[PDB]
């Protein structure tokens, strides 16, 4: 009744005016939850208004804050699920919502899955006595690197972000576990180099051509490992392949006050000087080497091959 | 042959002509009509030499894949599809260009152009800049035929690719052919512009249709045939030059058009 | 003006010089008939042709100086033979020439190559905006010499078919690049692009006091479609000049020393 449409409101304000939970995979699944429920109490007839709804509602979705590719794809592997469970039973109108559900509670086991999945592949790409670097914070790289850590000994060195300084908890939950990490600011970037073995980071989204979205100062990272040919491995779940290729996209990077950038008591200076402080950048794909993800390694040439099975075509535009 | 009296309309291309021609002349028989289709497709490429032809004029004796019912009504269909992949390419592909962007162009194209007028319908702002084509003058002919759309022009020597290449935001040309490995056909000013614009790190774009993917797999300028070349008039382009690909299939990359080209049986 | 008709009368006469050479010829001959009328005479002549050869001819004479002004042209009258002979050497037996423009010192080197009993074929460029490649090319088959014309949009086709590229310069700037025909910044990006050795054939009456960054800082008296373009240093591999052999990193020295 009234249940559904008051959560609604609720995730999509706290979506919008602000961020939701701290971790995406806790983002994914109670957007899974979200869509479920959608789909449990409600009066549809047949799988046209159903879809039509989910697209309405994954629209709105998208419209509350596009500089988070989450909620989206999780729209979009809801569609496909309708459209593979139509195409099977009507390829009818009376089973559909059991199929529906049982397909949204195995795609939330894989989903709780994939983290175990992904840090079971430490000890392949890591060996002993190598230099690692790792900028910003994320929950994926800090389990590979504590599990890749537990049977062997390394050097680990964080950057942290200029504006959000993110990298000295990661350094301090590191060093709390013995990684013997190291914190230095993004200005010292280049000279670190030469000395790096691997890199590692996370991204926010993975893009159709193999790009993928990241915090800032990732370009600058990924320019320096060009240059000096070092890999460069970036894990990301399986949620995170975005089937929009880049575009113009002037709003790619997210805006925010530049309070973080200059402080307000700077005095009369404010009122002629720009100020911009974007949150996130653009990486071509051909600075990346490996794509690990919860079913293996593959090489961004595999992007479009992975995004076709998740997404279907008609449901690029949602 | 016949192929010359259908060349009353500019707007449609020589590959999709040779195929109509063949849709018309299917309807003349009095199996072995795989020869006469092919003894067919050669006579229409005997006269024009064209891979974009060539490919068109297999793709369209493919279908086989009295009892000709079944096999006549494919060929109007078939032409409608043509028709609605130049509007879905523009749609597609008029996304990618903003406000202000300068835009540099090679020589004459249909697909270019409407893509294009695509983007000024869609309330844009952008300069054009084409290179004149010395061996046949098209790039001057387009410059023209863009005059009359109010978007600024700007007509330039094949000689000055190199020059004006630090004012271009994107770089945008047709394809006369796609070969497996990811590269395209053109005119001959293509490959050392997309090498210019691969040194400027300039985006590079192509939009061609799906009844120009051709099987072949040449390694340098000499492996193309040489009856596709006749003062050379086509030239080869590395994949590793094309950021991005723009067909009626969807966006694909370069190493995402072998599978297309494997799937369509061609 | 006043000595346009000499300019015209020289440039009609003989047609061995260049504008550079012409200018000096009407500066020493109007010598003998004074700072200041020299530049002034500089500046029309540099506006009359609009080239930066003819300006750093002006300005090394006005440095140089009249029983001083001989040397300078009979310098430069064996300057062309003195860099042929440095630069027929590195050419070898079965090679292939890829040139851009007409010029007449890059003839020389190429006959004397012909006359060191050497065989190889020339790729010439026909110059869209003047037609000069076909006047190379029909200068050069006189000489024995299998050499055949093609278009400008072809250079990206034929350079696989290249071993090296000599073209000429109208002048030298202090990085090491070089003000040549506006087609050859993207030859010399192609022959990069492939390992092709890119080999520059000048004089040294062709230095000027210029350090462009890109396309932009070339000054618009001498692009003027435009008819001149900038090379990069870094897609130049040798240079030949009267000085001796130069590597593009050391001819802001010599340029430092000859005082422009």
């Amino acid at each position: 009744g009234s249940e559904l449409s008051e959560r609604i409101e609720s995730f999509v304000e706290t979506l919008k005016r602000g961020g939701g939970p701290r971790s995406s995979e806790e983002m994914a699944r109670e957007t899974l939850g979200l869509l479920r429920q959608i789909i449990t109490d409600h009066r549809w007839s047949n799988a046209g208004e159903l879809m039509e709804l989910i697209r309405r509602e994954g629209r709105r979705m998208t419209a509350a804050q596009p500089s988070e590719t989450t909620v989206g794809n999780m729209v979009r592997r809801v569609l496909k699920i309708i459209r593979e469970e139509y195409g099977r039973l009507h390829g009818h109108y009376a089973q559909l919502q059991s199929n529906i559900i049982e397909a949204i509670n195995e795609l939330l086991v894989e989903l709780e899955g994939t983290m175990e999945n992904i840090a079971a592949q430490a000890l392949e790409h890591i060996h002993s006595n190598e230099v690692i670097m790792t900028i910003g914070f994320s929950r994926t790289v800090e389990a590979f690197l504590k599990e890749a850590a537990r049977k062997r000994k390394f050097h680990v060195i964080v950057a942290e972000c200029a504006p959000f300084c993110q990298g000295h908890e990661m350094a301090v939950n590191l060093s709390k576990a013995g990684i013997e990490t190291t914190v230095m600011t993004d200005a010292a970037i280049f000279a670190v180099m030469s000395r790096v073995n691997k890199v590692i980071i996370g991204t926010k989204t993975i893009l159709a051509n193999g790009a993928l979205r990241a915090v800032t100062g990732t370009h600058t990272l990924a320019l320096a490992a060009k240059h000096h040919s070092t890999p460069l491995i970036v894990c990301a779940p399986m949620f995170k392949l975005s089937p929009q290729f880049p575009n113009e996209e002037d709003s790619f990077h997210k805006f925010v006050a530049p309070e973080e950038v200059l402080p307000f008591t700077e005095g009369d200076i404010l009122e002629k000087v720009s100020v911009h402080c974007p949150v996130f950048d653009y990486v071509p794909p051909e600075l990346i080497t490996l794509f690990i993800s919860n079913i293996g390694g593959n090489a961004p040439s595999y992007i479009y091959r992975l995004m076709s099975e998740l997404y279907h075509p008609d449901d690029h535009v949602l | 042959y016949f192929k010359s009296q259908m060349k009353e309309d500019p707007d449609m291309a020589s590959a999709v002509a040779a195929i109509r021609t063949l849709l018309e002349f299917l309807k003349r028989d009095k199996q072995g009509l795989r020869a006469n289709l092919t003894s067919a497709i050669e006579t229409l490429c005997g006269v024009d030499s064209s891979v974009a032809v060539s490919s068109g004029g297999e793709l369209f004796l493919r279908f086989i894949s009295k009892c000709k019912k079944i096999m006549i009504e494919r060929g109007e269909l078939f032409l409608r599809r043509i028709s609605l992949s130049r509007n879905k390419i523009a749609d597609l592909c008029h996304t990618f260009i903003k406000d202000g962007a300068t835009i540099l162009t090679h020589a004459y194209s249909r697909v270019v152009l409407r893509v294009l007028e695509a983007a000024v319908a869609a309330k844009k702002r952008f300069s054009v800049y084409v290179t004149e084509s010395q061996p046949d003058l098209s790039g001057k002919k387009m410059a023209k035929a863009l005059c009359h759309l109010n978007v600024p022009v700007t007509v330039v020597l094949d000689a000055a690719v190199g020059y004006i290449m630090e004012k271009a935001d994107l770089v945008i040309v047709g394809a006369e052919g796609v070969v497996e490995n990811g590269g395209i056909i053109n005119k001959i000013g293509t490959n050392q512009m997309a090498v210019c614009a691969k040194a400027q790190n300039k985006p590079f774009y192509v939009v061609a249709e799906s009844f120009k993917f051709v099987r072949l797999f040449p390694l340098n300028q000499q492996d193309v045939p040489d009856k596709f070349k006749y003062h050379p008039w086509v030239d080869y382009t590395a994949p590793s030059l094309i950021t991005l690909l723009f067909t009626d299939l969807g966006v694909l990359t370069p190493s995402a058009v072998s599978d297309e080209l494997i799937k369509l049986y061609l």
